[PDB]
């Protein structure tokens, strides 16, 4: 069965410290040659509404109050990647309780 | 325009493959899908001539509506 | 003028002209024209276009050896 | 410098010169590329530990009369108790996965930061205790062995594999009825690996 | 019994098919004189067909449901199942045939585009030359082997017309 | 003659000679081969 | 120059005219031989083939002689693997056929590697420390452990006689050992039971007296016998 | 109207103007050819685009082109 809180936030924890101290290290590194300077960077001046709609806003890179680099974003993205681990391990937990072998015999 | 995400042109420039198999690869590609609007309209109208034989291939198999399969004329 | 502005004439020349009928194609040069026209290379090949002629009129950054 | 040739006589590597393990090899002319090669070399020292890793669990699980390890999961599948040498460790499937998940995610999250290509080939340091590495003729040398070990490891792995697919026998039985019937019983009595026979 | 295909010596559908064709051959034989050669038309196509059906059992032949036989076409199941010769060596005498044919046009081509106007030699054969070619192709994938090896078989991309891009 | 000789050179000619050929060669095996399908000796 | 000519009153091929080569007959009406490194392979192609038709052919002969005079008990040649597969104490069809398989696996890559670069088997310290008589003379002819007697040490004519004579029963063995594929195909008796009904009645034991052979024949006889 | 534009690569044969069924080409002096002729188009509003200088151009690939558009009473070849 497996308790959902348990579960749930075992994995969004787990997740949050991969992001923050283990990918993090190879974030900012992937996203050097993805949106850096020295290739194309910014998609859109931003003359009119909609240029500066595509135009980023100043929210997700303002500061990084935490040591790391790891904004709000970057919580909310790993937040939701440990969300969806723990509710796959409830589910597999869920049919196996049920009694469906649903693996190889 | 959130700090997260892929960039298409980046994907497009990166997958090269090596010992020049492609030669330059994918990239400059970016700009011509978007510059073009006919490249997008034949990958769209071929994407969806295929979902439509994949629709035709698989209603008559697994008839999805109930009592489908003894219509034969519909 | 020293030597001669184009090829030696009877020498095979090989057409780079990719709109050309003959691109890639091995001719024989017939004359080439000392006065200082755009396509002095009068080159003739043996298998004819679809209007069914045979010579063609090209310049000196068109023509080269015939590789082997 | 060349440790030795996989066919003598074949064309020799200009780019496979000075590498550890040189046994020239590379038919198809893979890896060309320098990247690619190096690419190549970590990855191929890493599944030499594995399959390192694989071949120790394997033998170890069988000399000391254990059970077979195709059959050492099936604790899992049969909602039994797990054992390590007749410990019986308190643990369940679902914090076995997890634990394994995050802790190896953390192991490949700082191997993959290495920025070096020198120690992801060969780090050191903290994973080099003892460090008979200081001496360069036998780090080169262990470097050979280790690689030789690796490929006999990748081989004994796939072998593993190949054994349990087409027969039920373990290990040690399969061993066993090499010894006791070469003749009777190989590869080519099974069926199954050849067809036809 | 491979593909639900029951062979034709134990077949059911295959003896009526061949008591119908036998059925029907006798009905038209029986309308004439047995010293006619009509009589003896219709008796040798009777024999033949009996010799037919005959030859198409006790060969490892399949058929379903309808008693008209089928050809299994993956090798290896073929080889497996005494069903190679039903396409798989057909094929292969063919590739031979075929790549012969090819061999001589090639050779032909080759030999006839040395000389001046090659066009007279294509449009008018040389009948020596074409039956020297013909007795000399039996060794066809050897030569076109080497000739791959050699590269002639192959033309430089540099030395052949490309239309404009 | 060699006038003539070159006239049954032309390929009209050869291919006639070809055509009549392989047909009387598949034509007299399938005759003495009555109705082969299977390859069987 | 050349030994002889297969056909008098044929034109040489260029290429085996003035070739100096033990057994040559100028037998290249398909011009197969053009190439020297095509020729070089073609040669080692045709040694093996022949080794081959020789082994298969003394192993078929020998026993079956002893056999038709009484001294051994083989079988013979058509039957002879299937009762050694039917033995009391017969190894498996499959492990004989892998592992001589890999023997063989294993001398064709040697023989593959010292085509392809002549010499080159002579590594050191590559084979035991005996690689140094892996060193091939010839095309064709290894030398070493595969001559220990020394009977090729000798003069060259000699050697040349020594390699047409190799050749020339090779060939032999070639034809020989198609014959007894064909006539047991076509006969279903032992090459030896063939060749005692030809000596016994040779004009009613031949290839024509039966259809396998020419097909249409026994027509043609029982025509002309009616 | 029809554009009929005409390239360096002409010799200056006449061939394309005596083709022509509509006197739509010309042949002015020129430096660039041998014959000194180049061809030119000073009455392209009567051209129909039937084609016919193309046939007789004698140079690989064309010398001189046609290409369609905007078709008119002359263009159209009316006599109504
Ligand atoms: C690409 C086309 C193609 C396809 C679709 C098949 C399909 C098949 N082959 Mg075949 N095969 C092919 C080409 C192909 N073959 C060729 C070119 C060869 C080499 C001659 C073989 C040699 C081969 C062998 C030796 C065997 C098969 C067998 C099979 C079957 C099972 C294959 C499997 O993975 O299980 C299947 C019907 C197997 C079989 O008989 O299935 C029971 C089997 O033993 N195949
Ligand atoms: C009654 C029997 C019969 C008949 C009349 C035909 C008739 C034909 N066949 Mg078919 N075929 C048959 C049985 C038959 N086939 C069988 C039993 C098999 C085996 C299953 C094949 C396999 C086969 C292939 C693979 C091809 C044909 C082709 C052809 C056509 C042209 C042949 C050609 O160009 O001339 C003779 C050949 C030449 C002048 C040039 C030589 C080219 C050959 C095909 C290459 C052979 C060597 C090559 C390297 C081997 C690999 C082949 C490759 C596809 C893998 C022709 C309509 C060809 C075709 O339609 O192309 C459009 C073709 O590519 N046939
Ligand atoms: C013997 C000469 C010869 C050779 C070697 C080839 C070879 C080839 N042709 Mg070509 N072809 C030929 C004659 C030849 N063709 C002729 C005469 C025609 C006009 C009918 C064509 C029409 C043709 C087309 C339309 C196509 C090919 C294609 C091909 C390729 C596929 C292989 C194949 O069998 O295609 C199949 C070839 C045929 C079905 C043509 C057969 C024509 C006759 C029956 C054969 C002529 C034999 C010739 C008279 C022998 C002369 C011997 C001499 C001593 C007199 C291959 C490169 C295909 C390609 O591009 O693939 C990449 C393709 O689409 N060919
Ligand atoms: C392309 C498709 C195709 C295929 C695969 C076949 C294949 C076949 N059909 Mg079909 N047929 C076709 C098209 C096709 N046909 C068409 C289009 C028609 C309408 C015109 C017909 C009409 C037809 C009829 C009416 C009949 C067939 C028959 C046959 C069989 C003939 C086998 C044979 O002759 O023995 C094998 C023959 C050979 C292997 C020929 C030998 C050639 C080799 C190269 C040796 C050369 C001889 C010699 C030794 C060379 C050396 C000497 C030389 C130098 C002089 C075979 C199953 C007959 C049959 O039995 O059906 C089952 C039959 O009754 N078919
Ligand atoms: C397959 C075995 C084989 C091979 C590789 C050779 C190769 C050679 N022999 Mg040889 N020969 C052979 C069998 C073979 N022979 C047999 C069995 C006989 C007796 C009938 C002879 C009689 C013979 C004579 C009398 C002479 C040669 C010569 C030659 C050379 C000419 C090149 C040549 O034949 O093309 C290479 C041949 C092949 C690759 C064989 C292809 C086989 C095809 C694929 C099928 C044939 C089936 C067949 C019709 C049955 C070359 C070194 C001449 C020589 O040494 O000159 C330098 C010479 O004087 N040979
Ligand atoms: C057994 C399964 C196959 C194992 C690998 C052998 C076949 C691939 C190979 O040799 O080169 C890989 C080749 C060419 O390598 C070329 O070069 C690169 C190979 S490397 O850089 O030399 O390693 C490769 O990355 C690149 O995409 C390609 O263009 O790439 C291909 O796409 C080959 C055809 C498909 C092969 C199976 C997939
Ligand atoms: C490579 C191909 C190997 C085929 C091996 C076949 C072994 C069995 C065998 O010879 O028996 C059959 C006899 O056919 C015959 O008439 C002999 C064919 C000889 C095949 C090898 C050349 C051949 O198979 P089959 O005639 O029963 O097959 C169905 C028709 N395609
Ligand atoms: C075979 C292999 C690699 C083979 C590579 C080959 C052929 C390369 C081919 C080429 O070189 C050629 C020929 C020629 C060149 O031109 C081209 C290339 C492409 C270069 C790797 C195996 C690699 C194998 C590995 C890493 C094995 C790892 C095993 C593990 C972890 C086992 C663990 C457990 O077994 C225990 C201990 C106990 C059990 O109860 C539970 C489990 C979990 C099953
Ligand atoms: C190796 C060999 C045979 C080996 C057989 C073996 C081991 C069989 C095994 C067994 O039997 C034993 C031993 C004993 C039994 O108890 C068991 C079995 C299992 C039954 C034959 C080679 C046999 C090789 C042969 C027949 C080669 C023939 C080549 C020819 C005719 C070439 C001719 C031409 O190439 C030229 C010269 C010039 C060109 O221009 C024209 C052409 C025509 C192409
Ligand atoms: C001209 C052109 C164009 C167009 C094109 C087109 C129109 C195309 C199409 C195409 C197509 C139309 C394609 C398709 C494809 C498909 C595919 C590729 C598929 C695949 C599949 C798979 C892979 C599968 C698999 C599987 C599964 C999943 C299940 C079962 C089993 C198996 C394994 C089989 C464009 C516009 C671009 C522009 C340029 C030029
Ligand atoms: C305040 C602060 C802090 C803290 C923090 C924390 C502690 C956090 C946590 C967090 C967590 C602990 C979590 C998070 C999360 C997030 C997110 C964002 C999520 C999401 C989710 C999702 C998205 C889901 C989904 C779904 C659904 C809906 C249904 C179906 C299934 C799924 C799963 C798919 C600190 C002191 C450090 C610093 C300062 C500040
Ligand atoms: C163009 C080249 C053609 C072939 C070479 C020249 C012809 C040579 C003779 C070919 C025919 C020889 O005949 C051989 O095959 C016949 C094929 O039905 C078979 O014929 C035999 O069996 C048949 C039933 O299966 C009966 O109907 C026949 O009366 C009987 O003679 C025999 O196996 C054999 O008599
Ligand atoms: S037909 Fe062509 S080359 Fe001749 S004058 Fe006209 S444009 Fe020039």
């Amino acid at each position: 069965m497996i308790e959902a809180p348990v579960a749930i936030g075992g994995s969004t924890v787990a997740l949050l410290g991969l992001g923050r101290f283990v990918f993090l290290p190879y974030q900012r590194r992937r996203t050097d040659m993805e949106v850096g300077p020295g290739k194309l960077g910014p998609k859109t001046t931003g003359d009119t509404f909609f240029d500066r709609l595509q135009k980023p806003a100043s929210f997700v890179e303002t500061k990084s109050k935490d040591p790391s680099g790891f904004g709000i974003i970057d919580v909310l993205g790993w937040g939701a990647l440990g969300h969806v681990f723990g509710y796959f391990l409830l589910a597999c937990s869920s049919l196996q309780d049920a009694g469906i072998d649903a693996f190889p015999r | 325009n959130f700090g997260i995400g892929h960039r298409l042109e980046a994907i497009l420039e990166a997958h090269t493959p090596p010992a020049g198999g492609l030669g330059a690869g994918h990239k400059g590609l970016f700009h011509t899908v978007n510059n073009s609007l006919h490249f997008q309209l034949g990958l769209a109208l071929a994407s969806v001539g295929t979902i439509t034989s994949l629709v035709a291939q698989h209603m008559y198999s697994l008839p999805p509506y109930a009592y489908l399969a003894v219509d034969f004329t519909t | 003028k020293k030597k001669e502005v184009g090829p030696k004439r009877g020498s095979l020349v090989k057409v780079l002209r990719p709109e050309s009928y003959w691109y890639n194609q091995v001719g024989k040069v017939v004359s080439v024209d000392q006065s200082g026209i755009r396509y002095p290379v009068v080159v003739r090949f043996e298998n004819q276009n679809y209007a069914g002629v045979s010579t063609n009129n090209y310049a000196l950054d068109e023509v080269t050896d015939p590789p082997a | 410098q060349r440790a030795g040739n996989f066919a003598p006589g074949s064309e020799p590597k200009e780019y496979l010169n000075d590498l550890p393990g040189n046994f020239n090899f590379d038919p198809l002319e893979l890896g060309k590329e320098k990247g690619t090669l190096q690419r190549y070399r970590e990855a191929e020292l890493i599944h030499c530990r594995w399959a390192m890793l694989g071949a120790a669990g394997c033998l170890a699980v069988e000399v000391l009369g254990l059970g077979n390890w195709y059959d050492a999961p099936l604790w899992a599948v049969t909602g039994d108790k797990p054992t390590w040498f007749g410990i019986e460790v308190p643990f369940d499937i679902a914090t076995i996965l997890g634990v394994e998940v995050v802790a190896m995610a953390v192991a490949e999250g700082l191997r993959n930061d290495n920025q070096d290509m020198e120690k992801r080939l060969y780090p050191g340091g903290a994973f080099d205790p003892l460090g008979f590495s200081k001496d360069p003729k036998s780090f080169e040398d262990k470097k050979l062995k280790e690689l030789k070990n690796g490929r006999l490891a990748m081989v004994a792995c796939l072998g593993f594999a190949g054994q349990h697919a087409a027969t039920g026998k373990p290990i040690l039985e399969a061993l066993g009825d090499h010894l006791s019937s070469p003749f009777f019983n190989n590869f080519a009595t099974n069926g199954v690996s050849v067809p036809g026979v | 019994d491979v593909a639900g295909l029951t062979p034709c010596s134990e077949s059911k559908a295959y003896n009526k098919l061949e008591r119908k064709e036998l059925k029907t051959l006798e009905k038209r034989l029986k309308k004439y004189e047995p010293g006619s050669a009509p009589y003896l038309a219709l008796q040798a196509t009777k024999e033949r067909t009996q010799n037919r059906f005959k030859n198409y059992a006790k060969a490892g032949l399949l058929c379903g449901n309808d008693g008209l036989p089928h050809l299994i076409s993956d090798p290896g199941l073929a080889l497996r199942f005494n069903h190679a010769g039903e396409v798989f060596i057909p094929t292969f005498g063919f590739l031979y045939v075929a790549g012969y044919i090819g061999h001589v046009g090639r050779q032909y081509i080759i030999k006839s585009k040395e000389d001046a106007k090659p066009t007279d030699k294509e449009i008018i054969l040389d009948v020596p030359l074409a039956l020297q070619l013909a007795f000399q192709g039996w060794a066809w994938p050897l030569a076109a082997i080497q000739e791959l090896r050699n590269g002639s078989l192959l033309e430089k991309d540099e030395n052949i017309t490309v239309s404009p891009r | 003659m060699k006038d003539f000789t070159t006239y049954l050179s032309t390929a009209p000619v050869v291919g006639l000679g070809w055509a009549i050929f392989t047909s009387g060669l598949l034509i007299e095996i399938n005759r003495f081969f009555p109705d082969p399908l299977v390859f069987s000796f | 120059n050349m030994n002889g000519n297969w056909l008098p009153g044929s034109q040489t091929p260029a290429h085996l005219k003035d070739l100096k080569m033990a057994g040559n007959f100028g037998f290249d009406p398909l011009n197969l031989g053009a190439e020297p490194e095509a020729l070089r392979w073609y040669q080692q192609a045709e040694l093996v083939h022949s080794r081959t038709a020789m082994m298969a052919v003394a192993g078929i002969l020998i026993p079956g002689l002893f056999t038709k005079l009484g001294a051994l008990n083989v079988p013979q040649w058509y039957e002879a693997g299937k009762v050694y597969i039917e033995g009391e104490g017969a190894i498996p069809f499959g492990t004989l056929l892998m592992s001589t398989l890999f023997s063989y696996a294993f001398v064709e890559g040697k023989r593959w590697q010292d085509f392809r670069n002549p010499g080159s088997q002579a590594e050191p310290g590559t084979f035991f420390g005996l690689e140094g008589m892996f060193k091939g003379t010839d095309n064709g002819y290894p030398g070493g452990i595969f001559d220990p007697l020394g009977y090729s040490k000798t003069s060259p004519e000699k050697l040349d006689e020594l390699k047409l004579k190799e050749i020339k029963n090779g060939r032999l063995a070639m034809v020989a050992f198609l014959g007894f594929a064909g006539q047991y195909s076509a006969t279903g008796k032992g090459p030896i039971d063939n060749l005692a009904d030809h000596l016994a009645d040779p004009w009613h034991n031949t290839f024509a007296e039966n259809g396998v052979s020419v097909p249409g024949l026994s027509a043609v006889e029982q025509a002309a016998a009616s | 109207a029809h554009v009929v534009k005409i390239y360096d690569t002409c010799i200056g044969c006449t061939q394309c103007v005596r083709a022509c069924p509509l006197d739509v080409l010309e042949m002015v002096p020129w430096d660039g050819c041998k014959a000194a002729q180049m061809a030119s188009s000073p009455r392209t509003e009567d051209c129909v685009g039937c084609k016919r200088c193309e046939t007789a151009c004698p140079t690989d690939f064309l010398s001189v082109r046609v290409y369609l558009g905007n078709e008119s009473t002359r263009s159209l070849g009316l006599a109504y």
